[PDB]
């Protein structure tokens, strides 16, 4: 029933002092057997911290943790890259076995430049086409911070319909990446004179097209 | 102690889903077992545990879906979740917790399994058709991909000319279309390579499929 509420966000430079707030009730965080976790990208959670304060073996000494009341805070001391990743508190509530996770925290290490999106569009297929089907796929990479913005345009108008486009993702190189994908049948592709997919990063647009007729 | 999770990673609405626990180096007769999810991009959320003496507590909110049970002799703790909609897609992991219990309760995670993805969705298990991809029609460097088209479920695996190339590719995670298939793209990027050859090896391994696609960089 109850709610442990975290910042949905934090960010600091390489070794800058950061710290996470878990904030309950008397029910849960008050009584003072607060954990917490850490869910790195692709991996599963790992346990930081048990009982408010103890800290799990093998995790570093500069992640500590304390509480004062219904809030639970955790600390990092010299943030590090490898801690870029979301945390989570938790208490039980009421009874040992009916646990509340809190919403959730994700931490960024700020350093990265800023770099605009390379972008790749491609037309459809004669393959897929074939089969009464064309799908535009544009592919967005290299890009930080981020945040990419897709319009799709026929002929100079925007196209809403039958788009899909995915969030940023982090890339091995810690730059991000995105796609985006218009669905349409083989006639309405080929009955425009060009395509265009038009990627905005913090104010700067990135467009690529399409000639039906010369793909 | 590892945890190992298994069952269905795809499951109609309103079905009931079943996974299992085991992976264990040690008895359940002396450690309690809970189950975690996490929706997609939501946080994590408990939905219940068995202690040694196979007394349940469950999530308040979920309770009337959830069950869990255990057989201490295969080692062996059960979650199933009935009348399923797409709000129970999550990774699902398994976990021994520490239950104790001034009269303050005490829980942490011990040990966390690797979860399994499981997607609650109408769509069942669907092989993807991969087409050729080439931004030549839109310059001495050709960018060439494979379009792995409407697939379900997740994960797919992307190579390159059987993974001899890796340099300039750029696999993308996957799209949800409309259609309630997913779509990814895979890209290489080639600064030639005349009679060169270049071949997205997809594998979908739900559908126990793999598909070779040649892809023409002419230009």
């Amino acid at each position: 029933q109850g709610v442990l509420t975290q910042p949905s966000s934090v960010s600091g430079s390489l070794g800058q002092r950061v710290s996470i707030t878990c904030s309950g009730s008397s029910s849960n965080v008050g009584r003072g057997y607060v954990s917490w976790y850490q869910m790195t990208p692709g991996s599963a959670p790992r346990t930081l911290i048990y009982g408010d304060t103890n800290r799990a073996s093998g995790v570093p000494d500069r992640f500590s943790a304390s509480r004062s009341g219904n809030t639970a805070t955790l600390t990092i001391s010299s943030l590090q890259a490898e801690d870029e990743a979301d945390y989570f508190c938790a208490s039980a509530e009421g009874s040992s076995s009916n646990a509340v996770f809190g919403s959730g925290t994700t931490l960024t290490v700020l350093g990265q430049p800023k770099s605009p999106p390379s972008v790749t569009l491609f037309p459809p297929s004669t393959e897929e086409l074939n089969g009464n089907k064309a799908t535009l796929v544009c592919l967005i990479s290299d890009f930080y911070p981020g945040s990419v913005t897709v319009v799709w345009k026929a002929d100079g108008s925007t196209i809403t319909r039958n788009v899909e486009t995915t969030r940023a993702s982090k890339q091995s190189n810690s730059k991000y990446a995105a796609s985006s994908y218009l669905s349409l049948t083989s006639s309405d592709w080929k009955s425009k004179g060009s395509y265009s997919c038009e990627v905005t990063h913090e104010g700067s647009t990135v467009t690529k097209t399409v000639k039906p007729s010369e793909c | 102690v590892q945890l190992r999770e298994s069952g269905p990673s795809l499951v109609q609405p309103s079905q009931t889903l079943s996974l299992t626990c085991t992976a264990s180096g040690f008895s359940l007769s002396d450690k309690a077992v809970g189950w975690v999810r996490q929706a997609p991009g939501k946080a994590l959320e408990w939905l219940g545990s068995i202690d040694t003496g196979g007394s349940t507590g469950y999530n308040p909110g979920l309770k009337s879906r959830l069950s869990i049970t255990k057989d201490n002799s295969k080692s062996q703790v059960s979650l199933s979740v009935s009348s399923v909609t797409t709000e129970d897609s999550a990774t699902y992991y398994c976990t021994t917790v520490h239950q104790e219990t001034i009269h303050s309760y005490e829980f942490h995670v011990d040990a966390w399994g690797r979860g399994l993805l499981v997607t609650v969705s109408s769509a069942s298990t669907t092989a993807p058709k991969v087409y050729p991809l080439s931004s030549c029609c839109g310059s001495s460097t050709v960018t060439l991909g494979c379009l792995v088209s409407s697939y379900m479920p997740e994960p797919v695996t992307v190579t390159w000319n059987s993974g001899a190339l890796k340099s300039g590719v750029h696999t993308f995670p996957a799209v949800l279309q409309s259609s309630g298939l997913y779509s990814l793209s895979s890209m290489v990027t080639v600064p030639g390579s005349g009679t060169q050859t270049f071949t997205c090896n997809v594998a979908h391994p739900a559908s126990s499929t793999k598909v070779d696609k040649a892809v023409d960089p002419r230009c």
